[PDB]
């Protein structure tokens, strides 16, 4: 937000009974989600008058009807998106947001991620999402391993 | 030339710079003017290749430059009396900023490519040199 | 608008305005409107009497100097280009200027045609009329202004 | 061939693996089976639906293939600018094609360029000439008012202007799209129909919205462009290519297209009291244009479509929408097409 502005789509998104065999949720918002989330919520930050790159995850959220089939796991997507968003901010601009995040709130997104990919493999519509998601899941388990160790060297 | 009206009964070309050989090329940044440079003159050039001409073997694609900090250029055809090619190509260049030579390509193994591109000493261009 | 409504007005009362005569700078202190003598009064001083009847005053002979500095006006076109189809966007009170060091002046009304006196030079017994704006195009000068009200003072 | 979902694989092959022994189960995230299953599993998965997907894209190319109905490209940007001489021409003057013509903003270094030759006449003051956008896509779609210079002498040139926007830039068609195209080809088989005109019509790359009207003893064709207008260059290559579709014994003609204007006026109340400035509002009077030029001759103005366009911002900020002039469905003439006027929005 300091440096460069955003898409209108992204701030659009990010503003606002299934079980699965091997995953539970808790939704907790990472501390870092919930300062980030303010801003997003709040005025105070540039964005860009035009829009591109329609391959992006969240037009395929945005062009299924998951937001009135299952406004839960609706909701559950964009906590996804708030803290992997939050997560790509502080590495590129702005370090003195690290030293808050802690590696289980950066756990327990991949419960969420897999709690809701479960429910988007009973519907082929979301394969789309499905696809992307889970490249996404490995994507975070290397940043838990190296976010204790990242944060001493820092 | 020098002595050549190249007139018309009657009739008249709006834009200025015609009948004489002025040529003038417009663009936004160097990959814009440096592709009409090129362009105008690279076909023409003809030689008695069994097989096409030099813009089969140079690619002269690829091309940056800074955009957003250049304007619109009128650059001259003639800028140099009676220069070459390399000489006019140098005044689009505008160096040091701006780093033109020519070398083997790499991604195209068997042909060679001319290079214009932005300096590498920025920190992000620097990084995104090829390591060895 | 107020300068519309002028025109329109002017337009309407042009016939029964016979007694008003043509002059190079009449300047007559009697108000050609408020009298049935007969009085000679040229373009600058007209407008300023047709002006002075509303609550709007300007200032008095209304010289060209008066377009210069007072503010009264936006320049619509400049002086020194001459288009004949952009002629089509101008509106009815839009003041229309004649002569190569501002001679005269006139006030445009549609159908292309202005209003104006038009005469021999030294005071010619020809009353106020409308011209068509054909034969005239070539002395127009390219210079067009327009009236604001709302913002002076 | 169906999906299957990873811990559906992950399941069914930890069932298989436990048959036959019992030193296996123990399924705990730190296990180095598990991990090894999961990957095995996550490799699957993604295989069958790079699979679905792949069957999915040779359908369409054989579509392609079968009927040699290929995708349309990237469509070129263009329009129309107006030239402005310094006084009244004194020579039957010329231009030639291929003229360059580039706008002196730094936010659109887009250049433009002419296809055919124009001659002014003597005694003219201005001319209005074609323009081609070398560039394809978006950046095509310049503002109002954004060419200002061409870019070269101009010795007997003042300014340059165009009073029009440019809206036949437009990127490469999307699978919907073709689908649509397709279903009207298929259906457009059988000539002598109004259906099988519409493909008829619309078989030229540039035309976008197109309607036919029939009566007793005469069929009549309605067509524009993005922008909304006819040019003669277009008819003459529709007549050259619709002989295939035309039908026999009964006469056709192509021509007809006029604007048809409406003032919209909507209230809208922003479910935040705080930043209801004039900002937002300059943003949704832009939406709502860009939204109503888009329409075309064969659509016509619905008050809930309009809903939805202006919706298609988050419900959480905008909370109500209603219209204080709008409040029956307006039905366009067939030749008239509906578009934006003077728009004027406010909050209440």
């Amino acid at each position: 937000n300091n440096f460069i502005p955003q898409p209108q789509g992204l701030l659009r998104f990010l503003n606002t009974s299934f079980v699965s065999k091997f995953y539970t949720p808790q939704l907790q918002l990472s501390e870092l989600a919930k300062k980030v989330l303010t801003n997003i919520k709040t005025d105070d930050i540039p964005v860009l008058e035009r829009e591109f790159n329609d391959n992006t995850i969240i037009h395929k959220a945005n062009d299924t009807l998951l937001k009135v089939q299952a406004p839960r796991m609706y909701m559950i997507l964009q906590s996804i998106v708030l803290e992997a968003y939050a997560i790509v901010n502080c590495f590129v601009e702005n370090p003195s947001s690290l030293k808050y995040l802690t590696e289980e709130d950066v756990s327990i997104t991949r419960e969420n991620l897999n709690y809701v990919a479960d429910y988007l493999g009973n519907y082929d519509d979301y394969n789309s999402v499905v696809l992307d998601l889970r490249d996404l899941d490995l994507c975070f388990s290397a940043i838990e391993l190296q976010l204790p160790l990242i944060k001493k060297e820092a | 030339i020098q002595e050549v009206q190249a007139v018309l009964p009657e009739v008249g070309w709006l834009i200025d710079g015609d009948g004489d050989n002025e040529v003038k090329f417009t663009g936004s940044s160097a990959h814009e003017v440096m592709t009409g440079i090129i362009r105008r003159f690279i076909p023409y050039m003809k030689y008695n290749y069994t097989e096409n001409t030099i813009d089969n073997y140079l690619d002269y694609d690829d091309l940056s430059s800074w955009d957003e900090f250049e304007k619109l250029t009128e650059v001259s055809a003639f800028t140099n009396f009676d220069g070459s090619l390399k000489q006019l190509m140098d005044m689009v260049t505008a160096r040091p900023f701006n780093e033109l030579f020519f070398k083997n390509s790499e991604k195209t193994p068997g042909k060679a490519q001319l290079v214009l591109r932005k300096t590498p000493f920025n920190p992000t261009e620097w990084r995104a040199l090829d390591m060895i | 608008p107020l300068s519309t409504i002028l025109a329109l007005d002017l337009n309407d009362n042009l016939k029964s305005l016979s007694n008003i005569k043509y002059m190079f700078k009449g300047a007559p202190k009697e108000n050609p409107f408020g009298t049935d003598k007969d009085v000679y009064i040229d373009t600058y001083n007209l407008l300023y009497w047709l002006y002075l009847g509303e609550d709007e005053e300007l200032a008095y002979p209304m010289n060209i100097n008066y377009f210069f500095t007072e503010g009264r006006f936006f320049t619509i076109f400049g002086k020194g280009h001459k288009y004949k189809v952009d002629v089509s966007k101008f509106i009815v009170g839009d003041i229309l200027f004649f002569g190569r060091s501002d001679t005269n002046i006139g006030i445009y009304v549609g159908d292309g045609e202005f209003i104006s006196m038009m005469g021999k030079f030294p005071k010619d017994e020809t009353p106020i009329g409308k011209y068509k704006l054909d034969d005239y195009w070539n002395e127009f000068n390219g210079r067009v202004m327009r009236f604001d009200e709302e913002v002076y003072i | 061939m169906k999906t299957r979902k990873l811990t559906n694989i992950l399941s069914k092959l930890i069932d298989k693996t436990m048959a036959g022994t019992s030193k296996i189960t123990d399924f705990t995230p730190g296990s180095a089976s598990r991990s090894l299953l999961e990957a095995v599993s996550l490799e699957i998965e993604q295989f069958y639906i790079l699979t679905k997907e792949n069957i999915d894209w040779g359908i369409q190319e054989g579509i392609i293939e079968a009927f040699d109905f290929q995708k349309r490209q990237s469509k070129r940007a263009y329009g129309d600018v107006t030239i402005q001489f310094y006084q009244p021409l004194d020579m039957r003057m010329y231009i030639p094609a291929g003229t360059t013509f580039t706008s002196t903003r730094q936010e659109y270094p887009q250049q433009f360029e002419t296809l055919v030759d124009y001659y002014a006449e003597p005694d003219s003051t201005e001319i209005v000439v074609e323009v081609y956008c070398k560039e394809t896509g978006v950046a095509g779609n310049v503002p109002e008012g954004t060419i200002n210079t061409i870019a070269s002498g101009s010795s007997l040139i003042r300014s340059v202007n165009n009073e029009y926007s440019f809206n036949t830039g437009t990127k490469e068609e999307s699978q919907e799209d073709f689908k649509r195209r397709f279903h009207s080809f298929v259906e457009s088989r059988g000539r002598a129909t109004n259906k099988s005109v519409r493909y008829g019509a619309l078989q030229i790359p540039d035309v976008e919205g197109v309607y036919v009207y029939e009566e007793t003893g005469h069929i009549t064709v309605f067509a524009h462009d993005r922008n909304g207008n006819l040019s003669d260059t277009l008819k003459e290559d529709i007549i050259d290519a619709l002989q295939d579709y035309r039908p026999s014994g009964i006469m056709l003609d192509v021509t007809g297209v006029e604007k048809e204007e409406v003032n919209v006026s909507a209230t809208v109340t922003i479910s935040n009291k705080s930043r209801i400035g004039d900002t937002l509002q300059k943003h949704i009077e832009s939406v709502i244009r860009s939204y109503l030029n888009n329409l075309k001759t064969s659509d016509d103005l619905i008050i809930t479509d309009l809903i939805q366009a202006i919706m298609n911002i988050d419900d959480v900020l905008i909370y109500d929408v209603s219209f204080d002039n709008l409040d029956e469905n307006i039905i366009v003439p067939p030749q008239g097409i509906i578009r934006a006027g003077e728009i004027k929005v406010e909050l209440k």
